[PDB]
């Protein structure tokens, strides 16, 4: 049906987090994998970019093992940047 | 100086009464001697507890030492509160402000939560039963909401033992579904053991799992079962056998004959029994402190009927209560002191971890300091996956006459040999099953290929 | 009181119990074979010689949650009727994909409780949770409702589910015009002819 | 300095609405003007598309004179569509 | 809008209709020039409809 | 000479720097290395020089 932006973002963060939850303790390793799953499930305007790029980067650089919850809670508000290129 | 004190021992409690008698012998003095009246009952039965309590009351006991259950605990608290009779118990601490009750057992909440914070658990599973009450559950739920924890609360107490086979397999199936590994067991030792056996049976004791046993009896039960399983297990110990007091006590305990004192011949002792011993100490020291302060609590006449309406409490009771609460002594549970309400104060809960060689103390927990840590502590053949492509990997003309890595020739083969040569490992060349490089299927969302 | 009734030689007893006293009633009625009938919350287990007038609310609540298709919500409870319902919805949350926030409002004293609720709903603002289930006695329900209206969370976008058989027993006029969805359970239908006649006699 | 998605959208609707509030009774006529100004103020990933296109279309098709408040209140939640195309 | 001519006996829905009509224009900013009692009434009605 | 900071420099690596910083979401300050060498390890002192 119709595509959104905000909906895609709010979906993106949640699916990333929920994905990383299965990978607890190895969490810092699987951020990109889970981001792939989130980009697939929530869809993306540019497949390279993904659902939310800035959140992905923020998570990748911040997330440490077992530190997930606080990390996501800090990163979920972050600007996604341009979902074009 | 005969001091009448009632007592209540649940049928099947032996080592507790044994340690009680040992406490009677060791803390006995020429000044005064406690004259216990022991009454065995069904601890879960409220009627039985009521009857026993009024029996001890009419007998005119100056204090009562006993046990209660989630069912019976309100009977004890309410009755002891009304009749101003002091009650001393090893059984689980009451959540609330209950007067005329002295709870020997320390509060485990702080130790547990601090342990969770120590292991940095963001998400875990909580297995509980309703025996000792849901107080801990409420605590960990509120702390989960505060610290943003995702906690799976599952009641294992309501599952009937007759029909419980597949129920637990389904339980750990649902628990394996989300990939949640970390698990906390808050349960009675019997239920704990059952769950453990179910775990080894379903093979959930393998590497990757972390179990937290919440109780003071961590080394009291058999840990040998999951010891070699390869899963980490952590727990709490209220009795340190490295202490000289506990060591000598253990020597005398182990030299005792089993016939006279049931289940008293052992290397260790259940924490409940130890708490009973220490309770004996507390009572003796309390009445001693009563005699040193020159206050006579002696009864003038019989107490009469407990149910007689309106109930009238005796005055001396309050004095005996204060006497008990003001006690500070050294015992198997460590430093023993109480607050105004009767809860334990200033304790040390040893934080222990089960390792290959056996259990070891990784630290201690204090009511103030929280968690404090004690002393800080071949080659496998490498599987090489590859695909047939020219001239990267190719089959030799004579390949049927050869075996293993000699079967294949190509650029990637030589490169593999070089990489293995520099990194110093033995390698096994294998062709991928599906014969693809790599991809994620749009439907199954599964990566296929090398 | 029970032994008083017993010595008087009564053939039955009608009464109420609390989370504290209920085991006394069950044990005594079971032992002395005296029948006990009560409106108070159903005991969880198989207890003989007790007739519990109150129906079990668990199924209705869970079915309602499934009906509204709630993935994540907040659960506000007290220690008065017991945590049985809480345990139930937690186990069902474990079975489903539900994310449930359990918060105990029962241990908060009424004399000093002002900022306790502001802090509560502050923590509730943290997660942005707009779906909330109240499992409480009508008094705590009413208090919590007033606190909700005060901070203005009873406007549109919020959904409250009152768990009790007393949905119309408490005052709903307060949040009625607020624009927030409120759902609940009713064990007495005033549309029934029996109940209508009873009310006609009752109001006079 | 990323413009995210949601912040841009909520900005878009807000500026459109606030602009249309200035024209009373002419609301249905000035929708495109206010959308232009809103796209200017909130920025856009694609200049042609604007900050939120679906909201613009929703407003244009719904908004009638003096009907502003309800119309906007209905249109602000709508999917913005593809911001890059 | 004159809120003074409204009788207290029948005034319930009068305020709901008032603020409905005020919602028509989307008007948020509102000035109350009134006696303390009428002020309290209007305020309570505002809290009730959650404005 | 009339400009300051990152505006002083232009080039491939400059644009690439802008892109990497834009993608990783950080503020960057372009600076020229002190010794003016790329990198090396001195065989005697075992000290790395350069970027
Ligand atoms: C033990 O008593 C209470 C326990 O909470 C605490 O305030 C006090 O500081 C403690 N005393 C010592 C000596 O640790």
């Amino acid at each position: 049906g119709p595509a959104d932006c905000c909906r895609m973002k709010e979906c993106c963060t949640d699916r990333v987090n929920e994905c990383l939850q299965r990978y607890s303790g190895r969490e810092d390793k699987f951020v990109s994998f889970c981001y792939q799953e989130a980009t697939v499930t929530c869809g993306s305007f540019n497949e390279i970019v993904g659902c939310c790029y800035g959140y992905q980067m923020c998570m990748i650089r911040v997330v440490k093992p077992n530190s997930l919850s606080g990390a996501h809670e800090a990163c979920k508000t972050v600007s996604c940047g341009n979902p074009c290129a | 100086n005969s001091i009448q004190i009632g007592g209540l021992f649940p049928r099947g409690a032996d080592q507790e009464y044994s340690a009680f008698r040992v406490g009677m012998v060791q803390f006995s003095t020429s000044e005064f001697r406690l004259t216990p009246h022991i009454d065995n009952l069904e601890v879960a039965n409220s009627f039985a507890v009521t009857n026993a309590f009024c029996s001890q009351f009419s007998r005119g006991v100056y204090a009562i030492f006993g046990f209660y259950d989630k069912k019976s605990v309100n009977t004890i608290t309410s009755f002891c509160g009304t009749l101003h009779v002091s009650f001393i118990t090893p059984s689980f601490p009451t959540d609330g402000t209950h007067p005329f009750v002295i709870q020997m057992r320390p509060d485990l909440k702080g130790a547990l939560l601090s342990l969770i914070e120590y292991y940095q658990w963001d998400k875990f599973a909580y297995l509980y039963d309703s025996d000792r009450g849901l107080s801990t559950l409420q605590a960990v739920l509120d702390s989960a909401a505060e610290k943003k924890w995702q906690v799976t609360a599952i009641n294992v107490g309501n599952i009937n033992n007759d029909k419980k086979d597949e129920t637990y397999r389904s339980l750990f199936q649902d628990l394996e579904l989300k990939g949640e590994r970390r698990v906390i067991l808050d349960c009675e030792r019997d239920k704990v053991n059952d769950i453990v056996d179910q775990v080894i049976t379903i093979g959930k004791h393998v590497k990757g799992y972390h179990y937290i046993i919440a109780n003071l009896g961590f080394t009291d039960g058999d840990l040998l079962k999951i010891q070699f399983g390869g899963a980490e297990v952590s727990g709490f110990q209220i009795v340190d056998y490295d202490d000289s007091l506990v060591s000598k006590f253990i020597e005398r305990w182990s030299t005792l004959e089993e016939k006279e004192y049931p289940g008293a011949h052992t290397a260790t002792i259940k924490y409940t029994s130890a708490l009973t011993y220490d309770a004996v100490q507390v009572m003796t020291e309390a009445f001693r402190n009563l005699r040193k302060q020159r206050i006579e609590i002696s009864r003038r006449g019989n107490a009469g009927d407990c149910l007689a309406n309106p109930a009238v409490p005796w005055g001396q009771g309050v004095e005996i209560e204060r006497a008990l609460k003001q006690v500070q002594v050294e015992g198997l549970s460590g430093n023993i002191k109480f607050d105004q309400n009767g809860k334990r104060i200033n304790y040390t809960i040893n934080i222990m971890e089960l390792k290959t060689n056996g259990p070891r103390k990784i630290g201690y927990w204090s009511e103030v300091d929280k968690m404090v840590v004690t002393l800080t502590e071949e080659q496998k053949t490498v599987v090489v996956t590859t695909i047939l492509e020219s001239p990267y990997v190719m089959m030799k003309k004579n390949h049927e006459m050869l075996e293993g890595n000699e079967r294949y020739e190509g650029y990637c083969v030589d490169l593999a040999a070089e990489i293995a040569k520099h990194c110093g490992f033995k390698y096994k060349l294998t062709i991928v099953g599906d014969g693809k490089y790599g991809a994620r299927d749009a439907d199954t969302k599964i990566w296929d290929g090398m």
